[PDB]
């Protein structure tokens, strides 16, 4: 008698984790925050004075 | 220097404390201040476990200064015995209202 | 300061700072250590179904378990000691500042020959000059001889404050009525930021401390032109 | 057919704890080699090198001809 | 129908009117130093007063009068009153450690001395040294009151623990006047801090124990104790040796090494 | 303490006792479990005949699934224990858990 | 002053189902109404007097 | 005496679970939401 | 059989592999068939079928060790709805970012960070490892 | 019938249900106020007001989560209902005053919330330091309800102390030696002994600043020779035996716990568990000034209150290996309870070991009043206390209500949980190192990649929050009742049924001597 | 210390009522004597505004805000010195 | 442990009523305030 | 005679971090040694060790604050 593991987990297991993926990198890179990386190899220094 | 009026436990104590107080002139102990003293704990010569009611809590030291205690329900009817050390306790039901 | 992504200490501008990186390279090793074996035991007694529940017998394993790690806190304790004790070491500064922390700003005091004194404030963000640090700019920075030892006295006009510079390896409290010592040298000239340290009210985020270090003939024209 | 032979039945979870706790313990000696070369050594030499030969006036100069300082034009 | 020796209570509502007796004594002194108003506070000392008389009425009731305090109840209360005056020690505990602190290292502001520029400490032998001997002789006489008690002597008890509790309230009418005669007041600096909280909250230890032995004095003359049981002297006595022995600390430490 | 051979010697007597009870049979099949071996054979085969003299065919059922449980991932040692009580199997007529298809999760 | 204990004694002991701090009488219950009353009277007084303090008054 | 056993011992009713919902949503969500009513009050004041 | 609330206090049956032989039967109650099983079991076991003694097993306990022993598939349930409820986290982080956040400073603008950079590398903001010490000097480069 | 339960209660079991429900209701209010302070800290700028509306939202995070959550559900809500039972004693032993020091805790809440609601509250950090503290930096009503909010949670506990180390000595069977009862007991009586000496002290100190502020003495004000740092002497004297206070009924739960999943009759080394939670007990009345390694103290104290910081790791690592020789060898049951004692074993040890960092006064100079100190500490209260609470709650949690959780769900709420509280904390060390102050409602720009990371992780933590109190009512809506509970004879607790009938033990258990 | 005493057989209320007639009430009559005697006022000290005496950081919350609570007007000057 | 079953089961539908409920509960109140922040800040 | 003075050289008698009384000190000993020579007909800079170092170690307004009350009549040191 499969129990609901036996029969929704895998379904839970891949859809909670391409959710999961999916909102979070929305999330990181498509709203505008300001995650402040290292300008090191990044950053073109440019004259300030 | 000295003189009376105050009066005595004898004459004054009431209710429970007063219970607890002729028992104990009675060497009887129906309030369970005292620690029981085990016998052998064989079948032959079961702990003797006094109850008001049919069954009442055991823990069993099974040796001396071990601190683990081993708990259960002792039954009215035949001896039992301690799960970890197998010595033996027996269920003595009934009344305490004298 | 403080880099982007920065995982540790800022680098050291004093030797008192460069003392305190070997010491928590020390300390940081044995605390990765300890915590990895323990995550590792609890792993370890977590996948065998193999089994043993009766009473198991303690004495010797715990001669194990408070011998090595007191022979683990000696350990630390020793070359933690020793910096304490250089730090503490008589010194023989060349000149003494005085630091009086406010709500919300610090001033500063050089009054071994003449009466110099001034307030340092925040550079609000809407007045940063392009390139500036954002907090962490001040108006009259303090201005201090490289390379030579200095005797900061630090105390409070009002409520707590502290007066911190990490990368000096300096955090020293300002307490109204207390006129706490404390030594800096730094072996570079430069910008060294720090940020009040105690809980100080409506704008503790934003009274930082800016050091200047520069050759003694620059400080002294500066001190000069600041009478 | 072959009879089987007699495997070790006794104290085989002590075996296997006596065995990993070895293990764990040559890992632990393998990190600690491993950080006093990546880690320890590494920024004690880092900081040498630096030293070596520095040039506090030098660096001083540099920065002053860029502009940073306020004591110093 | 139990048989162990333990009481259990009945539902009580005195829990709950303590609780909100304590909401509105500290409300009530909030409205006193911000909002100019003494009423809250007032309810609060009221309810709490009308809570304390209730619940040590049914503790009377309990014991006395239904005979639930078997030796296992009053070996609990020993526990609970030595536990209690333990908190007490270290409550004054904090106020002998600021003392000894402002004491020991006078700052600039006092003149780098102690006592303070411009305080001029009562004289330690003359009603300092009166009230040492009061509440020490009231030592003696609360241990005369606990012995004829034991031998079963009602007039002397009561004869003892009459002194006892004049010498009390002796104590308190001293202490009293020499507050009202002290030329250094409660807002003359870290002296006059010390002296008048440390000394003050000892007053009030000194007038919760006279009340407790007034209690104990009208109970002994309604006969509640027996010669063997009566819990509530022996507490009201631990608690006054308490009283006195903070006295001997705060007359040894305040009044005389820090005069 | 004792040697391996004076532990399966007692163990051996204490289930050998010719009136063990059930109470005792469980008593001492529950002990043994919590000790950090996979007992002998020859401790099993006792215990197997005290359940031939309690008519208990269950429990001695049970007992082989217990040695084989204790054995962990260890997978030689309860086929190898299964050979040694062949012959005390097949006189007292006890089937294995594999026989009665109870190894079948 | 005579010994009256026993007399308090029956009172308190009658099996008339009284919690203790009610088993006196009728002076009790009028003890406790008006200790409570005066707690849930001045707990919501002391909640008006917080309504006042958390406002400016100008 | 008092009520004994499970759903009996306790100062809130279970005997409906959709009134028990409604319950434990006022009573949680009225301790997650002061704070943020609190700092509210105290940023209109000025 | 049917275990009841008011039964706590008597010996109790368990399936566990470390107390296997527990303090009751699985089954008390037999009917006329299990009654004769059992006297049939006084008898030889050679004598009892495959199915009679799995019978006299199943009276005795409940599960055999292979099945109170099984794994599941719970794993998958839990790993997969925590991610989800993590993901759903991020909901919330969106709302908060459309809606509460205002604009951050201007000091994040790439013209100001390229100034900045420029000047922490002339102040030689962390020389020896953190930051600078990853600038070339000599090419105007960063270190590669 | 209602208001005489549970107003005007005198049993044990329902003044610990009071407590649990008040603590749940205060990890609410603790909750919030803690995702207002990442809310704030989430991107960089300026998000409530400064610092005084977000130091005010700080220190009220931290008196409710220590003095209404985490004291109230481990000493008034476990306490209370198992103490008794583990004992086999009928109550309390003073069980109308324990039904004291629960109804004083509504009133302490209600004035927190109060000094939050008048004037501009009380943005002074917990510790409550002078002078911000005082009248002329804190004019008006905020600091003296705070003051007032600890007298009464004061004494509630110096209350509720009492009672426990009375009902432990004095209510066992006569024939159980203190070397006889389980560990969760003696932890409670160690915790309350540290109540009832350390309380008293912040009583005297917060009533000094009490009377600075009202009554014009000058203990802590230098113009009447008086000293701030004094204040700072009587506080820690308190709070570093609060924080044993607040993890040693934890670990008390952990031994438990870790015993009973692991299948064992016992916990492994019981009496050096019992030497090492007095040790822990005594140590930490010795150690307090190592929360002033920056005021200006002399080298000798500071080397001193190093070394003696340091030693209280030999006692808590016994326990550490002694819970890891508990679980060896067991038949392990990977139940949602084990989870957080596992958990609590290894963030609980990194988070002590933070804590011997910063004992070395040389590197606390740098580190203090940074985030490196607020990592520490919430590994060991939101990773330590709290997971050995959320540990107990799910395993006592049948034996309370008779009802038992979702295990899938109470699995899900932990790995959701563990997942945030890290993402939220371990960045923390980061910025500690980096030199990010502590009490700030901004930082310099540098600092914003952990700040922001920090601030996601608190978000996944509030998730994790909301479950659990779904996960609760799941268990009250669909009502599956208990029936067996494994391992009786050594958890004496379960041994009258769940939940266990009002009154317990009027027949007492019989143990003999032998 | 034996103290100077000499009395023990058992310590009973025969006793205690003798220490409490015999040496400490006369204590408590002769430190009365004593007190009873250097009693009288001495003269009050010049005034001198001292800034760390007659504290005030907040007013009293009685009175006039000024005046300490038991203040006596012959020795407890105001921080503008002796009344009037 | 060993339990019944639910005296009173709630099925799928209604765990994710329950959840729903208790989410918003928590979500709504918070999020009108900090939606409203500016409206308090400057007001 | 013991100038090129640079800055106030450490003192035995106040090695630790807490430096108040250093200060203290030296303000007290430069003006009793002030008022000494301002009597007995001597001169001032006999005094300047003292006044040099207070003036390096003491905060501004610390000096201020005690010039102020000792012109004021209360200052409570003893000078
Ligand atoms: C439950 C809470 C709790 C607990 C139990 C502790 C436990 C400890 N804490 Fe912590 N601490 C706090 C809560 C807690 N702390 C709080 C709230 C603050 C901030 C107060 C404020 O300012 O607001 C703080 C601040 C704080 C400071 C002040 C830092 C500063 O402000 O600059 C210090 C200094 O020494 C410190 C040290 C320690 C140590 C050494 C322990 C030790 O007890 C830890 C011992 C544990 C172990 C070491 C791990 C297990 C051991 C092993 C596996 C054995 C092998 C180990 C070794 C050989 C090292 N703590
Ligand atoms: C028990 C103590 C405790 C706990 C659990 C926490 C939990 C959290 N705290 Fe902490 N915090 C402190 C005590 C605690 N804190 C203290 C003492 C300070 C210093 C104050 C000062 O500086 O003056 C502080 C400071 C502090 C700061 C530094 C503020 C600054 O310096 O400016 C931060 C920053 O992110 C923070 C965040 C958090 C977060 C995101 C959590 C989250 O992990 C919270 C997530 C939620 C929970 C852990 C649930 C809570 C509980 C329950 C819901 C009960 C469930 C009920 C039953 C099972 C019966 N806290
Ligand atoms: C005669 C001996 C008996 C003492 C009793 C007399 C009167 C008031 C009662 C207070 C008792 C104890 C301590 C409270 C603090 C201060 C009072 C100190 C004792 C005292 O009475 O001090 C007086 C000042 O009182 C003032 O300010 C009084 C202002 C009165 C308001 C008090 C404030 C309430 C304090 C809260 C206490 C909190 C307790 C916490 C418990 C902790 C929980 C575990 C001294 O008078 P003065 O004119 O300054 O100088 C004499 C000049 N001729
Ligand atoms: C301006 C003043 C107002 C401020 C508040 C306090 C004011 C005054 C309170 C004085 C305290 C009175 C206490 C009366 C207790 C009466 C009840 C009692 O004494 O009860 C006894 C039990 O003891 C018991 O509970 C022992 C119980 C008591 C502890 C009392 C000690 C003080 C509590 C003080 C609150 C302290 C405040 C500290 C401030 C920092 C009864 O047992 P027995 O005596 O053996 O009798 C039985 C025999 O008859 C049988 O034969
Ligand atoms: C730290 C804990 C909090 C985390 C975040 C909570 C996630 C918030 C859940 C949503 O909160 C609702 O959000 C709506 C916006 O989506 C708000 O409507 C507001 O905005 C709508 C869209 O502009 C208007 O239609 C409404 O009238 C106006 O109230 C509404 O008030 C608020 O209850
Ligand atoms: Cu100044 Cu914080
Ligand atoms: O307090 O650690
Ligand atoms: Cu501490
Ligand atoms: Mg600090
Ligand atoms: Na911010
Ligand atoms: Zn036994």
């Amino acid at each position: 008698a499969p129990d609901f593991h036996d029969k929704y987990g895998n379904a839970v297991l891949a859809s909670g984790a391409t959710f999961c993926v999916a909102v979070w990198v929305y999330m990181a890179t498509q709203i505008g925050i300001e995650w402040n990386p290292s300008p090191v190899g990044r950053v073109t220094p440019k004259e300030w004075r | 220097a000295s003189g009376g009026g105050v009066p005595t436990d004898e004459e004054q104590a009431t209710g429970l404390e007063r219970e607890v107080m002729l028992a104990a002139r009675k060497g009887q102990d129906p309030y369970n201040i005292l620690a029981p003293k085990a016998t052998s704990g064989t079948k032959e010569d079961p702990n003797l476990v006094p109850s008001i009611t049919n069954k009442r809590i055991v823990g069993c030291i099974c040796e001396e200064d071990n601190s683990t205690v081993i708990w259960f329900w002792l039954h009215k009817g035949e001896a039992q015995r301690c799960p970890s050390c197998g010595t033996h306790y027996k269920l003595v039901p009934h009344q305490l209202a004298h | 300061m403080a880099y982007p992504m920065q995982l540790g200490f800022q680098d050291a501008t004093s030797p008192i700072m460069e003392e305190l990186l070997h010491f928590h390279d020390h300390t940081l090793m044995i605390v990765f250590l300890i915590s990895s074996l323990v995550l590792y035991i609890i792993s370890l007694m977590l996948t065998t179904k193999l089994t043993h529940t009766s009473t198991m017998d303690a004495q010797e394993v715990e001669t194990i378990w408070t011998i090595l790690p007191a022979i683990i806190l000696i350990l630390i304790a020793l070359p933690s000691l020793r910096i304490l004790y250089m730090m503490d070491e008589i010194n023989n500064p060349s000149l003494t500042v005085k630091t009086m922390g406010h709500q919300w700003y610090w001033s500063y005091e050089y009054t071994d020959y003449e009466d110099l004194s001034f307030d340092s404030y925040m550079i609000p963000t809407s007045e940063l000059k392009p390139g500036e640090l954002r907090l962490l700019e001040v108006d009259n920075r303090v201005v201090l001889p490289m390379e030579m030892t200095i005797r900061m006295l630090v105390s409070s006009e009002d409520v707590l404050h502290s007066w911190a510079v990490p990368s000096l390896g300096l955090k020293t409290d300002a307490i109204p009525g207390r006129l706490n010592q404390t030594t800096l040298m730094s072996s570079r000239p430069g910008l060294y930021y720090g940020q009040c340290s105690e809980i100080c009210g409506s704008n503790h985020s934003f009274m930082p401390i800016v050091l200047e270090l520069v050759p003694l003939k620059y400080f002294e024209k500066w001190s000069a032109s600041m009478l | 057919s072959t009879a089987l032979a007699k495997p070790q039945m006794r104290g085989l979870l002590a075996r296997r704890l006596r065995f990993h706790i070895v293990g764990a313990f040559m890992v632990s000696l393998g990190f600690a080699t491993f950080y006093k070369f990546a880690v320890a050594e590494k920024r004690k030499k880092a900081y040498a090198d630096f030293y070596r030969n520095y040039d506090s006036m030098k660096d001083f100069e540099e920065m002053r001809k860029a502009g940073i300082f306020q004591s110093a034009k | 129908h139990q048989t162990h020796a333990y009481h259990m209570v009945n539902p009580s509502p005195w829990p709950l009117t303590g609780a909100l007796s304590a909401l509105l004594m500290t409300s009530g002194l909030t409205m006193w130093f911000h909002f100019n108003s003494m009423t809250l506070l007032m309810i609060g000392l009221t309810t709490n007063m009308l809570t304390m008389y209730q619940w040590w009425r049914d503790v009377i009731r309990e014991s006395t009068f239904q005979g639930h305090h078997t030796p296992a109840v009053q070996k609990g209360l020993r526990y609970g009153m030595i536990l209690f005056i333990i908190s007490e020690v270290l409550f004054f505990t904090g106020f002998f450690w600021a003392f000894y602190h402002s004491s020991l290292a006078p700052t600039p502001e006092l003149g780098g001395c102690w006592p303070p520029t411009g305080i001029h400490p009562l004289n330690p032998l003359e009603v300092p040294l009166l009230n040492t001997s009061v509440l020490l002789a009231s030592g003696v006489s609360i241990t005369w009151a606990h012995h004829s008690l034991m031998e079963g002597d009602r007039k002397h008890m009561l004869q003892a623990l009459f002194i006892t509790i004049t010498l009390g309230v002796y104590f308190t009418l001293l202490q009293a006047s020499e507050y009202y005669e002290a030329p250094f007041t409660i807002s003359d600096g870290v002296y006059g801090s010390t002296f008048f909280v440390a000394t003050g909250f000892h007053g009030l230890h000194v007038i919760i124990g006279s009340t407790f032995l007034i209690v104990c004095f009208f109970r002994q003359l309604k006969f509640h104790f027996t010669s063997n049981h009566h819990f509530g002297f022996e507490a009201a006595a631990w608690y006054w040796h308490f009283v006195d022995v903070v006295w001997l600390f705060l007359y040894v430490s305040i009044y005389w090494w820090g005069s | 303490h004792e040697t391996d051979e004076e532990f399966d010697a007692r163990w051996v007597t204490y289930f050998n006792k010719p009136d063990i009870d059930a109470w005792e049979l469980r008593k001492g099949m529950n002990t043994l479990v919590g000790y950090d071996l996979v007992p002998e054979p020859k401790i099993i085969d006792a215990a197997l005949r005290a359940c031939r003299r309690l008519n208990d065919f269950a429990s001695a059922v049970r007992i082989l699934e217990v040695v084989k449980d204790k054995a962990g991932p260890h997978k030689e040692i309860y086929p190898y224990v299964i050979q040694e009580l062949r012959p005390t199997l097949n006189e007292l007529g006890i089937s294995t858990p594999e026989e009665l298809g109870l190894d079948k999760v | 002053f005579e010994n009256r204990v026993a007399e308090k004694q029956k009172l308190f002991q009658e099996d008339n189902g009284l919690p203790v701090h009610l088993k006196g009488g009728a002076t009790d219950n009028i003890l406790y109404r008006v200790t409570m009353t005066l707690c849930l009277g001045g707990t919501l007084y002391s909640l008006y007097c917080l309504g006042w303090a958390s406002f400016p008054h100008k | 005496h008092y009520e004994e056993g499970p759903g009996k011992n306790i100062p809130f009713s279970v005997e409906n679970k959709w009134r028990l919902l409604a319950m434990m949503t006022l009573f949680f969500g009225s301790g997650f939401a002061a704070p943020f009513f609190i700092v509210r009050h105290q940023l209109l004041k000025k | 059989s049917v275990v009841k609330s008011e039964d706590y206090a008597l010996p109790s049956y368990v399936d566990r592999r470390d107390y296997p032989l527990p303090d009751v039967a699985h089954v008390k109650n037999l009917s006329a068939s299990q009654k004769a099983l059992k006297e049939k079991e006084k008898a030889s076991w050679s004598s009892l079928s495959i199915d009679e003694k799995v019978e006299l097993y199943r009276l005795k306990f409940k599960e055999s060790f292979a099945e109170m022993n099984r794994s599941t598939n719970e794993w998958k349930t839990v790993v997969g709805a925590a991610m989800f409820f993590i993901g759903f986290t991020a909901l919330l982080l969106i709302w908060e970012k459309h809606y509460v956040y205002g604009p951050i400073p201007h000091t994040f603008e790439e013209e100001w960070v390229a100034k900045q950079t420029k000047r922490m590398l002339d102040m030689k903001v962390a020389p020896i490892q953190g930051f600078s010490a990853k600038w070339d000097y000599d090419k105007n480069e960063w270190k590669k | 019938m209602f208001i005489n339960r549970w107003l005007f209660s005198t049993n044990h079991k329902d003044i610990g249900t009071l407590y649990l429900l008040f603590g749940a209701w205060a990890g609410m209010v603790g909750t919030a106020l803690s995702l207002l302070i990442r809310a704030e800290l989430g991107q960089p700028g300026t998000l409530l007001g400064d610092d005084q509306i977000y130091n005010v939202v700080v220190t009220a995070h931290a008196f409710v989560m220590i003095f209404f959550m985490v004291m109230p559900i481990m000493i008034g809500g476990f306490g209370n209902w198992l103490v008794p039972l583990m004992i086999g004693a009928p109550d309390m032993a003073f069980p109308r005053m324990n039904n004291m020091s629960f109804w004083l805790l509504p009133p302490s809440f209600l004035l927190l919330l109060a000094s939050s609601m008048v004037e501009a509250g009380a943005g002074t950090g917990w510790t409550v330091y002078p002078p911000l503290a005082g009248n002329l930096a804190h004019a008006g009503a905020s600091v003296d309800l705070t003051i007032f909010s600890l007298h009464l949670a004061g004494v509630s506990s110096i209350l509720g102390a009492i009672n426990f180390i009375t009902t432990i000595i004095n209510m066992k069977p006569p024939a159980m030696s203190q070397y006889q009862t389980p560990l969760f007991v003696w932890s409670v009586m160690i915790t309350a002994v540290l109540l009832l000496l350390s309380l008293p002290v912040l009583a005297a100190g917060i009533t000094m600043l009490l009377t600075d502020r009202n009554l014009n003495t000058t203990f802590f004000d230098p113009a009447g020779g008086g000293d701030p740092i004094l204040y700072q002497h009587l506080f820690w004297f308190f709070g570093h035996p609060e924080v044993y206070i607040l993890i040693l009924p934890g670990f008390g739960m952990i031994s438990h716990i870790v015993t009973y999943y692991s299948g064992k009759k016992e916990p492994f080394g019981y009496m050096g568990m019992v030497w090492a939670m007095m040790s822990i007990g005594f140590l930490g009345f010795i150690v307090w000034a190592h929360h002033m390694f920056t005021v200006g103290m002399d080298v000798d104290t500071r080397a001193y209150f190093t070394s003696a910081t340091m030693i209280i790791a030999i006692p808590t690592g016994v326990k550490v290996f002694s819970w890891l020789a508990t679980l060896h060898g067991g038949n392990i049951k990977w139940s949602p309870a084990m989870m957080w004692a596992l958990g609590f074993i290894f963030l609980f040890t990194v988070g002590g070991l933070t804590g011997i960092v910063l004992a070395n006064s040389s590197l606390d100079i740098v580190l203090h009043d940074t985030y490196y100190v607020v990592a520490h500490f919430h590994y060991v209260l939101s990773m330590g206390a709290v997971f050995a609470i959320m540990g107990g709650f799910v395993h006592w949690f049948p034996l309370f209500s008779g009802y038992t959780l979702n295990d899938t769900w109470a699995k899900i709420h932990f790995a959701i949980m563990f997942v945030g509280v890290n993402m939220t904390f371990f960045p923390q060390h980061f910025l500690g190192l980096s030199g990010m102050p502590r009490r700030y409602s901004d930082y310099p720009d540098a600092y914003t990649m952990w700040n922001t990371i920090s601030s996601m992780g608190s978000f996944i933590s509030l998730t994790a929050v909301m479950l659990m109190v779904f996960i609760i009512w799941e268990a009250f809506a669909s009502k599956r009742e208990v029936l067996t509970v494994d391992l009786t004879t050594t958890n004496l607790e379960w041994l009258n049924g769940c939940p266990p009938p009002y009154h317990t033990f009027e027949e007492p258990t019989y143990v003999n001597l032998k | 210390a034996s103290a100077a005493k000499g009395d023990h057989g058992g310590t009973g209320a025969r006793t205690w009522r003798f220490l409490t007639f015999g040496l400490a009430l006369p204590s408590v009559a002769l430190c009365t004597l004593n007190s009873w005697l250097h009693s009288g006022h001495r003269e009050r000290p010049a005034f001198i505004p001292y800034h760390h005496l007659r504290i005030r950081t907040k007013p009293f919350s009685w009175g006039d805000g000024n005046h300490t609570f038991f203040h006596n007007p012959r020795v407890n000057p105001l921080p503008t010195g002796y009344e009037k | 442990i060993t339990a019944k079953p639910a005296k009173t089961p709630t099925s799928p539908k209604e765990q994710a009523i329950g959840l729903s409920v208790t989410f918003l509960s928590f979500l709504l109140p918070a999020g009108w305030v900090l939606y409203h922040l500016d409206n308090y800040k400057k007001s | 005679k013991i100038k090129n003075y640079q800055t106030a050289p450490f003192d035995s008698r106040f090695p630790n971090q807490n430096q108040t009384r250093n200060c203290w000190q030296n303000y007290l000993d430069f003006h009793r040694c002030e008022k000494a020579m301002t009597a007995k007909g001597g001169d001032v800079s006999v005094c300047e060790w003292y006044r040099r170092v207070y003036k390096s170690l003491c905060p501004i307004s610390w000096v201020s604050t005690w010039d102020d009350r000792r012109a004021e009549g209360t200052f409570p040191g003893k000078i």
